[PDB]
């Protein structure tokens, strides 16, 4: 409850030595009878919370932490626990990355089943997602193709080459 | 030879007169270089590292705070200004709350409150960027001397380590007992670097895409600053309890190390404890083995006792690795080394370590060699005391043919555009020759008779004439191409 | 107060006539003085908040309203303001209404894919929404195009052009 | 005659197969029914209401909170359970809070909390759905007699108002003098009703959509539910502040009644005093006319003099009002009202009120007429002293042609498939005649001679004979169709 | 403390010389005890603010800065800060004056000239921003279109649609 | 002889039938006027001024709030009625708040409040709108006489400066020694100064668009009024807060001087103090130069010796300018000056200063010319004392052809509709001759032989005759148009 002045106003620093008890002083203004009704007042810390106890003459206090029946004043205290810590822990912030690529390398090789079938799976996925381009390629094959074998070969070539450009 | 157990063991079965072999190299993959009557080499990269990385932007992880204050004025007085809020060293906010008639200023209404505190934080990320200049590669060169501590040994003092970088072009290196090799290398093929960033936490590191840093909502520090006082997006860590008349207590988010570890998982973890193993990009390294001497081709012939200690430790390629001790005297001497068929009619093997030699008595030597496919006999020594070891390799002929040609095809694929010497006029013929070698020379030398080159080039010109004078043009194009490849590649193989 | 046996334990009802002061009462263990740091206290009414006051021996009281020196108990009190009315604050949210059922539009947009498919979707929406212009374009293509594929070509070009000029 | 100034008006002139008009009735519209040897009538609707509504779901807006309980147990001590939880009348939540060795307990860790409280609620909505059955419709019938309060008057004694409900379909209404007319219909051919629900608060009401009516996240009550014990989604009105020590300060959300006035406004407003304004949806109705005759016909025509009080007023439908005053003597009397063309020969114009009568001398009658767009003479009275009031009527005859034909076509089209009686064998002829007479009937009546039916059916059979024996088959199909329509529709018109 | 009669009611002018002290005086209306309680008061200057001070019947002083209990009266005073400066806030309103121009200039010569130039630049951008479509359309038209008018239609329409399509 | 050095050199080398020559003048773009037998001139607009501005509107940049009364009434009593509401001197508003039994009134309800205050305008922000008729165009006119102190100068005064006021269309500028030239030069046909506005503050100013100037949400006072009481756009600065009970924190925003100055930064700052230097606006200048005459033209051919002082330095457009001295005698005297081929047979170039004159002994004389690209010999004087000066200039002839033709085309396009004489009968052929000159005269005079007019018109009629009797009508149209152009512009260029 060491008292100083800042911005022309009194400024008492309270600690656990006087906790949950009526603060009392004698100042130029008069008999200062403050009630520090706050919550997180523990032993003094470095998380220095500060407060204006507002001047209240006779009215019904409410929705305040600390007040004084003499004059407005500043009060301060800490918030860390008894053992010593910053403050109460929480878990928050939303975040997640992409997921990687490694020990696979990005070129058609290795004869593997997955690598071998990836190209065909991507072709058929493109065809399913691109029916219009498939129909257009079929129509071009029909027009240009004089024989059914050439028709099918050109259709397959177009359907396989169009995605590879992307 | 160092590289045993590494799955990706690439081969170079042959050399030409120019000897300007451009080796491919990649993380976790060794390379073997052959050369007719020249020392046989093993190449690896043991460690990729980008020394002296640059710092992009630091991120905060654990927030201390102090000097938190809550000032306010009655409604119709304007939210108060503070000496606290005008400095970037703090973090702060203005808010609106319904002060009631009993609440100090007896005029109930919604008014302003300024709340804020100091914000200096303890643990922080280290964000870092790597440029193509800073890429330092560490290349290990080894001879096939067959020293004992070679199988499953990497850093053993038997070969040479060189500190290659694109900033450097030429530097000679010395292989003890086998002369000189010139590192005229060319580390050209960095995969990509604009969208990759390195992160460090005390004693661990990670690799992550740049956008991830650019979008992650946590406190910032640009790389230039050093006071740790100016911060951007500093409000995200502080989360404010709902305003309470004049109370407005500020709290932050606590230990984020756990959140980082559980969220960042799935990205490329890098074991910075042993330095930053950057598993990215291939090495395209030109080597000329013209001035690399072999010590022992002139030695006498071994004539003493012969004995085997350990049998084959079967490799991924089914390559015989015989760790064998020769109690016989006369060392140094050349070793009898034949790989013969069941009936023992003709030899068809391919020994790796040319001139297998024992440097000193009472010493094991690890001879590397690749036998044919199927069953066969390994003949070591000379009668009396002739030593025979039966062994079978499970691979199929045409199989291993197609996979080895495919390894060569991949090697030329990465060693492709801008790589193979197309600019050098006159040497363009040699470049195409070496390309046809590195693709089809397995077929040439393992399928087409082995070969005694004169008679096969005679057969090749016969095939070319028949293809040219054929009944169908498709068959002509198919066959004369093979014939000309045979002829020219044979001329190359002779060299 | 009224020291009753609620749930088989001591139970008190503190009102606003005394406030911000330690209570005193008697139990089998002896005289008990009770602290009540509840700051949001009002006079007794229907809105009765209730506690189970702990027991503390010597440790620092932290992050709690009530405590005694000997035993636990159950302290309760009202929260009505001076006018005697319940708690009071605003607001919540209600979805703004409108006329007609809107079920044709959900999900947000991928910029690249939707930009690529904007032309394909726009031609379909436009050609559907204006059958009259479909008829006129078809008639013009029928007249101008000498042979079939000219007619189809002119038709598809005009159908593609018409949305673009708008 | 209350349709002056009413934009939507149809002059339906005919009787259906069973001698029942097919009223199309829409809020803010008019119907006027005509037929020869049948006094004209005016059919209107003035009020729509729903009675005995069903309570789909009761919403209670303002929530009071009482008897709130909160308790906690330290970690590993247990999870408290209270009998208050079992009773569903309370809203309850479980939670986790840190406790500690120095924090009034035994160890550091997350101990459990249960907090819950009663949920009373005082002010409440009332949301109700209206079925087709529960509706009641206020029809009003007016006579065209020209009485002073029988023109553009919303509270005149002349009109008679009846209510229509399905539960009493076959009903009989009475019109002064003319007698008994039959009420019978099911108006359910309009828009679907299941998609709408009406909210009401004290006095105001709102029309909204069912899914929206159920989406609003507040407490519920099933329709039969009236006890207040059960409550669904009761959490939202009761906000639990952050977990804190042994406490969960329960905050009671404020009355959203202001919020509802802020949101619902903009939607479709309704006031219960005026009844529901469900103007959407056409009302088809049957209405028999067989039991009515001409009242006042026995009164003789009077040969006195006629005077005009008000000038020739114009309505929004090409129709003329004349306040004819009788200065002579001999009242009451059958009004001579006629039309002539420029040659003073033919009766071409169409009259509205057949055989108008005068109640008493010095009390003029509001005769109503519809001449064609053009020049004609309204002849009031008979010579000597006749009054051939000239009158030029703007518009194009093809104008009303297209307009009336299109309006009747759409009227029978919305009342098309599954509406007009096609199933009845034998009555298929009557239904075809009905379709023509609702659509093509104006062609028979207005443009084609007025008409005296015998002469025009003679002309029609002549036209059929000409069309059949014509030089062109296209003209034959175009003309014999019109002729048979004329003949058959004239036979129908006679009925 | 200066009383005047405006609008048939008293008007009270108060200065900061009697700041923070209850409004006490005496007039024929009675013992006019009154109080001013807001702290917005500034020194006497031209920024005159006014009030009506309501009359007590039984209620506690509430909802009004002033409070009299003998007769309703109007209190006015000064609000300027101690340095003789009017009240003011730092908030500011403006817009962006850099670039704006919708439609201007003469009527006809501008119309002709800017039409020629805007069409020239638009078509020229279409022909250089997407060149290959232009030449392929030109050769396709020259090969396919039967008449020079038809060919003109073909490649002009293709050059119009393709760059918008692409 | 004033605009040797400015980048926008332009040449007009044609005359009309009635010598009604037409020019365009822009900022920095001087013009040189050529003619046959008449003195040549240089025209420029030196300074644009906008005198007698129109005070469009005024803004009160900063605000003072005084005499701020306010009153309220209990619910159902209606709004209070003071005397300030009617008077526009006070800005004010009314609103409502909940008052009742708690705070003096009877029942809790939304009672009214009126809140008024005097708005005093401390400082002004002036707006100036320039109308077309208010542009005072300062035009400098300088002959190519032989002066010296105007080359690369601004104040150099041997000609005359005239302030053109568009109210006064015709004006006589008496050029010393040569007479006068009629000035009929309008800015009306230039760009419309309808959307340019000047913001003026104290002494500095900016230029900004009209729509932007009026869009500003600031106090809005008209030009006509002086007292400012008739005040518009009230709520820009007075920002009343939500009224609690009766008082509301009425406060005018801070001075907008800083904010609007910051916003307006980057616009076109105008140092108005030295006049309204508008940087845009065409001046369309029609002139009868027949009144003008050259007193120096007919003096005797000059005989004595003649020497050069300074040697050539190139100009921007690439014109010969020589300072030359005359040591001989016989002043005043017409000086020979020709630009011959190196063989002294046929003339290549053109001279600007028609009939240069030396009317003073021992003075520099400025001689101007414009050769083609190619070697040339400037021949000066007559033997004895012949001077020959070899000269060469870089460029491509086609370059100047395309440059001059396109420049003239743009000049005619801007000097187009409403500008070139199409309504004047008789001069129509002259007007089209002028136009065809301004487009194709570079080609006519330069490409087509220089020219000897008689023989080239003979060639012109020859090409016309071949065109009309040609094997193709397209070529006929293509060739006879050029031929008639040649003939008509040969008849013209002769003048």
């Amino acid at each position: 409850f060491h008292l100083t002045t800042r911005n022309g106003e009194p400024h008492m620093i309270v600690s656990r030595q006087e906790k949950g008890k009526s603060l009392l002083f004698k100042t130029e203004d008069g008999v200062n009878m403050c009630t520090l009704m706050a919550m997180d007042l523990g032993e003094l810390c470095e998380d220095t919370i500060t407060y204006k106890c507002p001047f209240l003459k006779q009215n019904e206090p409410e929705d305040i932490d600390c007040w004084c029946n003499s004059t407005s004043t500043w009060v301060t205290y800490g918030t860390c626990t008894t053992t010593g810590e910053h403050r109460r822990e929480k878990r928050s912030v939303a975040l997640v990355p992409h997921v990687g690529m490694g020990l696979e390398t990005r070129t058609e090789t290795w004869m593997s089943s997955e690598g071998a079938w990836k190209h065909a799976q991507r072709i058929e996925t493109w065809i399913l997602r691109h029916p219009g381009f498939t129909i257009m390629a079929a129509i071009l094959a029909y027009t240009i193709g004089t024989t059914h074998f050439q028709r099918a070969l050109i259709f397959i070539l177009l359907t396989a080459v169009a995605p590879s450009m992307t | 030879m160092r590289c045993i157990g590494i799955s990706n063991r690439d081969f170079v079965e042959g050399v030409s007169g120019g000897s300007w072999v451009d080796i491919v190299l990649e993380h976790g993959s060794c390379v073997t270089t052959m050369a007719k009557n020249k020392p046989t080499l093993d190449f690896e990269l043991i460690k990729t590292e980008a020394k002296q990385p640059a710092t992009l932007r630091k991120y905060c992880i654990e927030a201390k705070l102090t000097n938190t204050t809550t000032d306010s004025r009655c409604p119709t007085q304007g939210e108060p200004s503070l000496n606290e809020e005008q400095d970037k060293r703090f973090v702060c906010k203005h808010s609106m709350v319904d002060r009631g008639w009993g609440n100090g200023c007896g005029l109930f209404g919604k008014g302003g409150i300024v709340t804020c505190a100091m914000f200096t934080c303890k643990k922080n990320m280290k964000g870092k960027v790597v440029q193509p200049e800073n890429l330092e590669y560490t290349i290990v060169i080894t001879p096939h001397s067959g020293e004992e501590h070679a199988v499953g040994n990497d850093t053993g003092k038997h070969g040479k380590e060189i500190k290659i970088t694109p900033q450097s072009s030429i530097t000679e290196a010395e292989l003890t007992g086998y002369g000189t090799v010139t590192m005229e290398c060319s580390p050209r093929t960095g995969l990509d670097f604009n969208e990759m960033v390195l992160l460090q936490m005390e004693n661990k590191a990670w690799l992550v895409h740049r956008q991830w840093f650019l979008d992650l909502p946590l406190p910032w520090l640009p790389g230039a600053d050093t006071q740790g006082s100016n911060w951007i997006q500093k409000e995200t860590l502080v989360t404010f309890k709902n305003p309470h008349a004049k109370k407005q207590d500020v709290v932050v988010l606590g230990s984020q190390e756990g959140a980082m570890h559980t969220a960042l998982t799935g990205a490329t973890e890098i074991q910075m404890s042993s330095g930053n193993l950057l598993f990215t990009g291939h090495l395209k390294c030109r080597l000329r083995m013209d001035k690399l001497q072999l010590k022992g081709m002139s030695y006498s012939m071994c004539t003493g006792k012969f004995k085997v200690v350990k049998e084959i430790a079967e490799t991924q390629h089914g390559t015989i690795v015989i760790r064998v001790q020769y109690e016989g005297d006369g060392s140094p001497c050349k070793i009898p080394f034949e790989i013969m068929d069941l009936e023992k009619r003709h030899v068809l093997g391919r020994l790796i370590t040319v001139n297998p030699i024992v440097t000193e008595k009472d010493s094991p030597v690890n001879i590397e060699a690749e036998p044919p496919f199927g069953d066969s006999y390994i003949i070591i020594g000379v009668e009396p005391g002739q030593l025979k070891l039966n062994w079978f390799k499970k691979g199929s002929s045409i199989g291993q043919m197609i996979e080895t040609t495919m390894r060569g095809a991949k090697r030329m694929a990465i060693l492709g555009d801008t790589a193979w010497d197309f600019g050098s006029l006159g040497g363009v013929f040699t470049s195409i020759g070496k390309a046809l070698h590195q693709v089809f020379g397995a077929i040439y030398g393992a399928a087409f008779s082995g070969v005694s080159w004169i008679m096969k080039i005679l057969i090749g010109v016969i095939i070319t004439w028949i293809g040219m004078n054929s009944r169908s043009t498709s068959l002509s194009v198919s066959l004369v191409l093979v014939g000309v490849v045979t002829l020219y590649l044979g001329v190359m193989v002779q060299a």
